[PDB]
């Protein structure tokens, strides 16, 4: 088995999200917190009609604190140790302390509008493979 | 953004082999482990199969010894074969308790690896200029070249014809084995005058300030961050730069965690949670943070106007001498009492360019730097008000009239800052005022930047001031350079023009070269030479990648760098380590020692061969065959405490090590020293410390106020956190390159409007100096009318627009620089995928 | 060893997405498949799961369709997303038949991969040479840049001082689009004469000899190898340098496999397995393998003196028309009749430099070429046994009375041989008189190099003889130069001179550009344009990775190569396939179609703004969006048949394309052209071929007889099966570099321990052009006194010690080569791990 | 698991090997063909007393077709293509047509002089996971 078996897994309708409102939501399993996030504008990742929902693991990849979301700025930001996320570009470390940028889900908008999940671009915290 | 598409790691065995291993980075000296294993095993989720007896099939939690990111696990080469290796920071350790930073969590990633394809740009082989280009060759020839070239050049002119530039710092490019090296080579079998250092373009001390005061300036422990009632904090950006000092001792203090400690160790006195001031003109990450931490009543961010911290310091010195908030007894006892006579031309100058300042008693001291608070507000443009508040926060009695506990930490804003000597002694008087050098929550001292390791002969023929050498260089004089560990096209200050003089006259050698037969040695050496009589320069680079300065070289020798080999240094606490070896040199590399042994062995063959016999058997002592040898050679023969200390002895303690200087070894432990100078007794001759009667005198440093009145902007430059130094490791690291392709200049937004840029636009910053390239990255923290760019970047060098201006000692003056900014380009494609958005966290 | 410690590769799924792929690399054209699937997707093992429909849990047998190598593997960005790669040679494919090459069978391990971190040496952003160092851009300022120093120059001093050198070849880093785009620029909207092409210094054919006689170079089909009943192989190393049209069609003839398909398509005639004759002055492993496959006795290897095959050729012409063994009907009906005068400095001479020959009909030809047995025994050093049995091997009839089939095949030994005008002629004389052109089993035909994919407008206004770019050059004229794929640092002739003078003059405009404002752009073309004034040279660097050239180069522009791209080429039987795009260009690189596109719009903005409008107006016509706009508005108009031809056509014909020139197109096929001249009617105005009065007048070009004479060893070059052509991937390829690290010099064993030599040592060969380096490998098959190095390597550049010697149409003559050997090392470290063993497999 | 699980199995016992004649073997299971050689002279990944003990595979990484070993030279030579490995370098491909260098056994010497192979430093030919 040369790579990873990831799961699609349901996370939720497009109608459930409200423009800028993060949804609580896990992927690959309920162990590994993260969300999903309309951002109202086309962004990398993003997906939906207007390319703009995007999912990312909330768990700081340097020492797992969790991250809170700043609306005003659209960040993610660390109680940790200060670090901070822009989901707006592929979740790159504006500034912070871990050595990866926000892994972040690679989701796929079925024909009804559900949103499945099928990947992740990086090693999610405290897990040495993202499926356990 | 970028992504490594890294799924799953493999898993460290129960029975891998640990290693212990400092950072190879910053003065920190973060404490991790080197785990490697067999190619084709691997560790099991089972808590039995893996290192960590936890069983991995499942989440871990915050703050977990039992995981690793990608950055962290490589494949290298250990004895000849490939083994997994993880390089993780160890929970055990004092210093960062399992913190690792954004740049020590990349050593792995950042080790050669063949299998993986991680820094296929290291050097493997020598290489030499000839037929045309840079070809490599055995260490045989290569070695012979330079010692021909360097014996005949010499013997000819003169030692004072050998220019040298090396690191005398600590850690990865450093370290005790290292500096003996080159220090033995170039101060005992020779006596090198032409000499200067990775930072700075002479043979001087940063700190010479402190240092004649009689106080060393790494003084006090970390755990004095945790014990003061206040820290004041000055040209230190800690967050970013000595961040796991500042994450796991300053912010336990300013969060009130460590007031159980305090009163343990304290009990009769008040403690509150720390209070801490930051002198820094910019706002950084690191102000934000304390904020954050401890609120902003408890944060007080000094934005004075760049390069006036000398007259804040006085000003605060006079205040509190004035209130009496001082430590009299500490002052009777421990310091100077008969002050002496200011000289001739004070306070304009000092007795020579030697002596900027003038050393005498504190009441003497007092009255030569008094400024009133309202003269200080003028100078700074801070408010009254705010520098009332910084003396009683410094010197006030807590209640029951106890003496406030001060730790005073300073770095590279007051280092490279005005009037080095005189700001330094200005702050220095104020902890020699309050009692806070040699207590518990005290200290006065430098945050540092690379770690320590220096061991080397006496170098009392250098001078005081000793020779500027950049300008020797752009003056054309010299005719051999040996670089090692450092690389002036990126760093040095007057960049521009160092660069253009330096390529046009190591052009000279290299036409003369590619001209002359290689196959007839003799006549290669002598076409050599005659293009250094006419003003060439022949360069020697030694170094562990294809430096910017070694495009001008004409000789490249490969080393090998910590943890490839075994390597000593200490911290900012003193703490000294073992970092113990893991794998194996990148081809035909060598440690850097080795490299000045082997230099030495050839120097004594060829002199021999030319007859001067006598010359020749000035280059023994070399016969080292590993590190270790040079460690024996240096520190241990000649460290304080030396005798003490051995690779096997430093081993069993860990990545605990032990604080120089050691005192004596009992039942397997290295004794040392908590604290320097407990017993007030300081390192003058008399044992007693003086103060510095150091009076502002404006920008010190030649051109630098024309420079202010006549150009735009600040280009104030330094560090970001996730840069080491002039990312030689970092341009061939994605997640570096992919976060900022060209360095960022900061700029406040409405400065941007005003310049018609946008964000992510190439800029061209220009002076007297010379000009750069940067991006704009709008910052609404900065002041109208201040940058921020920065430095030793690849991509955009900001040493281009510093001034040759330094100190009478020769210190460099980097801070100081002013400049204009104007567009080159619209944003590049290149930035389209960055954030532009505040660094600042936000709660 | 170097082994890459992969154990297992992720498995194509059966949903992957299906590439048509023509090897990157040379004349065969192998077809391959690039399967992409996304980066978190996988096949399993399951037959339903995978791409092969077969059951991969068990081992593979000998030949499987169902694997592939580690270096097939990778993963690459497309259309922004992270994929995995598979590229793998196609079983259907008639060329290959699945044979994938040591090269080609890495296309996938040398792509860019930041995921995996392979070829990180790309270039990404272009790059502007200010502030000291190469600096990284936007596309607009560098094109701005170029085009205003380039528009400047022109204007003042004319296109004259416009020097190009480009690549005019197909494949990678050329084909139909690229050639197009570039000839567009530099033929269409100007007239440049002064440009040469990546492999001779001047705008010329390799082959005006076949060319002039009517007889275009790639006229036969590769079914014809397998049909011969002779194969006459000059100056190729098959096996090594055009190795599956060896292994897939030459081998299956000298085996007897083909016997059966023979006797089927040309009953009425007897046949037997093929016997080769291998004109070379080398035993290479190419002449092992034939001994190997059809016995001792059908392989004929004469070894010549270097230099002499036009001695051995006029030789065999003579003996075959004395006996009659000619096709009479062919040469009455299908060749030259017309009596005619040799010119007055015959035959030392032809009428003038751009006719070294004369062309004749049959009879005047064989007088002009006559000679004996006795004398080319003696010239060419052969026993009068071994040219006799030639003669019969190619001239005898059949049993029958029946005419015997030979295709003579010819590569760089003739055409970088003695005499390149004469020499082709007298092989093609062969050719002519025999019949053998137009007919299955035969061709006089190139073996080719890279592939074909040259559509251009007319170079009439270049001349006959065109200028030799590299004197002018090396004579300090010219003022720009742009560079195209190209590294003349490292395969130019008489590169030691070039590279100290191109040096010298760039690096004169390197000084003026670190001394102006780069901000005032205007001041900064200024500068630049007093340098080039003075005798410097501005040199832009279109290329894929920072070249040797381009160290000495202002500006690099970067290129988005094959399979980053769509791509057309045809192979050494004209079979034109398409390339599809699987990958995005590395960072923002661009395909050279399209660069030169917007270097012809920016010429455009440029000019209009300096106000001639006409001039401007000339660089129109280059709206292009995408490389498929090139192929239409070049192949597509202006081949024959190209109105045929598309990118939908070409795709679903697959990786068997078909063979130019269309002819048109019915029920999804495009009809192709198997074979050349089949009705006889040959590339003159009468439809005549000529053939060519070329006699014997010693080494021709300047300086090689006195070179010969005063040097000690044949320093013969050429190509090694493992290096792919300068090593611009291959260096950043450890399974090459831990093969290589040097170039090998082969020498006789014998001559080593006459000159002190071990295996490994490293060597200088010098002589009155200049000095090289490489590494000593004995090699048993050598013949005392010749020598054969590695041609065109980073590490040691064999065209350092190539004279500036050409013919009169400034062909390089780099094959007639002698110089001097002296050691510079004793075997380095780094080459202690080589197998020094002979490269001729054993039975 | 992250790596393939190679198993440790015993090929032969020192005492078995003649000085220059490869010992047909198969590693790591029936079906891979390769050979144990004793070179009497110390080699890259040689083993025993005398480091001179290598295992290969026998099986070309081009094309698949045996190699043959000329013990004059000692070579592994193919007959489909004309490539030769160098046995006392690492498997190093003198020349030929592969991408690959032979794949290497790691080798393990017991205290009874039992031959244990527990690894593999190449993809051995048609397979796609060494460990099938
Ligand atoms: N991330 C990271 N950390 C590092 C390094 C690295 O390269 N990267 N390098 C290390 C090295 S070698 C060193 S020396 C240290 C340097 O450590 P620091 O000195 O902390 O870092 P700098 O960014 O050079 O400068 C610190 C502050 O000085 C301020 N400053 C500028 N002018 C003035 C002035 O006139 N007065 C005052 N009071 N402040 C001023 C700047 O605004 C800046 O925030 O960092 C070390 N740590
Ligand atoms: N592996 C590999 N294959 C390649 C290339 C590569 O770089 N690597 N490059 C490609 C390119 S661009 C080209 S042009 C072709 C070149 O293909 P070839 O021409 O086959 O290769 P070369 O090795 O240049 O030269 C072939 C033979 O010419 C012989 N020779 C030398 N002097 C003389 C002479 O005076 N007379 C005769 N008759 N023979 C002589 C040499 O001994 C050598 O064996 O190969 C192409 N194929
Ligand atoms: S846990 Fe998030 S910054 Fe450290």
């Amino acid at each position: 088995a040369a790579g990873v078996e990831y799961p699609a897994n349901r996370l939720a309708n497009i109608s459930e999200l409200t423009l800028n409102e993060p949804l609580d939501v896990a992927y690959p399993d309920e162990d590994a917190a993260g969300v999903l996030l309309k951002l109202g504008t086309r962004v990398e990742g993003g997906v939906g009609p207007d390319g703009d929902i995007v999912g990312f693991s909330t768990i700081c990849p340097h020492k797992g604190f969790p991250l809170s979301y700043s609306a005003d700025n659209k960040t993610f930001n660390c109680p940790g140790h200060f670090s901070v996320f822009d989901p707006e570009k592929g979740g790159q470390q504006v500034w912070g302390q871990a050595t990866q940028n926000l892994p972040q889900y690679v989701l796929r908008v079925a024909d009804n509008g559900d949103i499945f999940a099928e990947g992740v671009d990086e090693l999610i915290y405290g897990r040495l493979s993202n499926v356990l | 953004a970028f992504k490594r598409h890294i799924d799953r790691l493999p898993i460290i065995p129960a029975d891998a082999k640990k290693h212990n291993v400092t950072c190879h980075f910053c003065i920190v000296g973060c404490g991790y482990h080197a785990y490697t294993w067999p190619i084709n095993k691997q560790g099991g989720t089972d808590p039995q199969n893996n290192i960590f007896g936890v069983d991995l099939s499942e989440q871990q939690q915050a703050e977990s010894d039992a995981w690793y990111s990608p950055s962290m696990y490589n494949v290298v080469k250990q004895d000849g074969r490939d083994v997994h290796v993880v390089i993780k920071p160890d929970h055990e350790c004092v210093v960062n308790s399992g913190l690792g930073s954004v740049r020590g969590a990349r050593m792995a990633e950042t080790s050669f690896s063949e299998a993986r394809n991680t820094q296929q740009q290291r050097l493997t082989d020598p290489l030499v200029w000839r037929y045309g280009q840079m070809q490599p060759t055995s260490w045989d020839d290569a070695l012979d070249l330079v010692a021909r070239v360097t014996a005949k050049i010499v013997k000819e002119k003169g030692e004072d014809a050998l220019i040298v530039s090396a690191f005398d710092h600590g850690g990865a490019g450093g370290g005790y084995e290292n500096t003996w090296g080159t220090g033995k080579l170039y101060f005992e079998a020779m006596k090198v005058k032409n000499i200067r250092i990775h930072n700075r373009p002479a043979y001087n001390s940063e700190v010479h300030g402190t240092r004649d005061m009689g106080v060393g300036e790494l003084n006090n422990c970390y755990e004095d961050a945790e014990l003061a009632d206040t820290i004041v904090a000055v040209g230190t950006n800690a967050l970013e730069t000595q961040t796991n000092y500042f994450l796991n001792h300053w912010i336990p203090n300013l969060r009130g965690e460590s007031l159980g400690k305090k009163k343990e160790l304290m009990p009769e006195e008040p403690h509150e949670a720390g209070r801490i001031i930051i002198v820094d003109p910019r706002r950084t990450v690191t102000v934000n943070a304390c904020e954050q931490t401890a609120g902003a009543d408890n944060v007080l961010h000094l934005a004075i106007n760049s390069g006036t911290d000398l007259a804040l310091f006085n000003a605060l010195f006079t205040y509190i001498a004035d209130k009496g908030w001082v430590d009299r007894d500490f002052i009777d006892k421990s310091t100077l009492r008969e002050g002496t006579a200011r000289p001739p031309l004070y306070p304009a100058r000092g007795v020579s360019e030697a002596n900027p300042g003038h050393l005498s008693s504190f009441e003497d001291a007092v009255e030569g730097c008094r400024m009133s608070i309202e003269e200080a507000a003028e100078i700074t443009g801070l408010d009254a008000a705010q520098i009332i508040k910084a003396a009683e926060w410094i010197g006030m009695p807590k209640e029951g009239g106890k003496r406030r506990r001060v730790m005073f930490g300073y770095e590279k804003g007051l280092i490279w800052g005005n009037d080095n000597y005189r700001t330094n002694g200005a702050l220095v008087n104020l902890a020699l005022a309050t009692g806070n050098i040699g207590r518990p929550g005290g200290g006065v001292v430098r945050l540092g930047g690379h770690q320590e390791g220096y061991v080397r002969p006496s170098d009392a023929h250098v001078g005081r001031p000793a020779a500027y050498v950049d300008q020797l260089l752009i003056g054309g004089q010299g005719g051999v350079h040996h670089i090692w560990g450092c690389d002036h096209y990126k760093t040095t200050l007057n960049a521009h023009e160092f660069k253009r003089v330096y390529k046009k006259r190591t052009d000279m050698v290299k036409d003369a070269m590619s001209a002359a037969p290689y196959g007839d040695r003799e006549a290669m050496v002598n076409a050599i030479v005659d293009a250094i009589n006419q003003g060439g320069l022949f360069a020697v680079n030694v170094d562990i990648i294809p430096t910017k300065i070694g495009e001008a070289c004409h000789v490249i020798l490969p080393a090998a760098t910590s943890g490839e080999m075994n390597l000593t240094s200490m911290n900012g606490e003193r703490r000294m380590r073992l970092t113990e070896r893991y794998m194996d040199p990148p081809g035909q590399s060598m440690p850097d020692c080795l490299i000045a042994a082997r230099l030495a062995n050839t120097m004594e063959r060829v002199l021999t061969e030319m007859g001067d016999v006598g010359y020749a058997a000035q280059f023994k002592g070399f016969d080292w065959q590993t590190e270790e040898d040079a460690f024996m050679d240096g520190y241990n023969k000649n460290a304080h405490g030396g005798e003490f200390v051995t690779y096997e002895r430093l081993s069993a303690m860990g990545t605990n090590g032990f604080q120089e200087p050691a005192t004596g070894f009992t039942d397997g432990k290295i004794e040392g020293t908590q604290r320097l100078y407990t017993d007030g007794v300081f390192s003058t001759d008399d044992g007693k410390a003086r103060f510095m009667d150091a009076p502002w005198r404006g920008l010190q440093a030649p051109g630098k106020q024309q420079q202010k009145d006549s150009h735009k902007y600040l280009i104030n430059n330094g560090r970001a956190n996730v840069v080491w130094q002039s990312a030689y490791l970092d341009q061939e690291n994605d997640f570096v390159m992919d976060r900022f392709p060209y360095p960022f200049i900061e700029m406040n937004p409405e400065d941007m409007a005003e310049a018609g840029l946008k964000e992510g636009d190439l800029v061209e910053i220009y002076n007297d100096a010379g000009a750069t390239q940067a991006m704009a990255y709008p910052t609404p923290t900065a002041r109208r009318g201040e940058t921020f760019m920065l430095f030793g970047f690849p991509t955009g060098v900001q040493g281009n627009v510093t001034s040759a201006g330094t100190n009478e000692l020769i210190i460099p003056n980097y801070k100081q620089t002013w400049g204009n900014i104007r567009k080159i380009s619209d944003a590049p494609r290149n930035v389209a995928h960055l954030s532009f958005k505040s660094k600042e966290y936000q709660s």
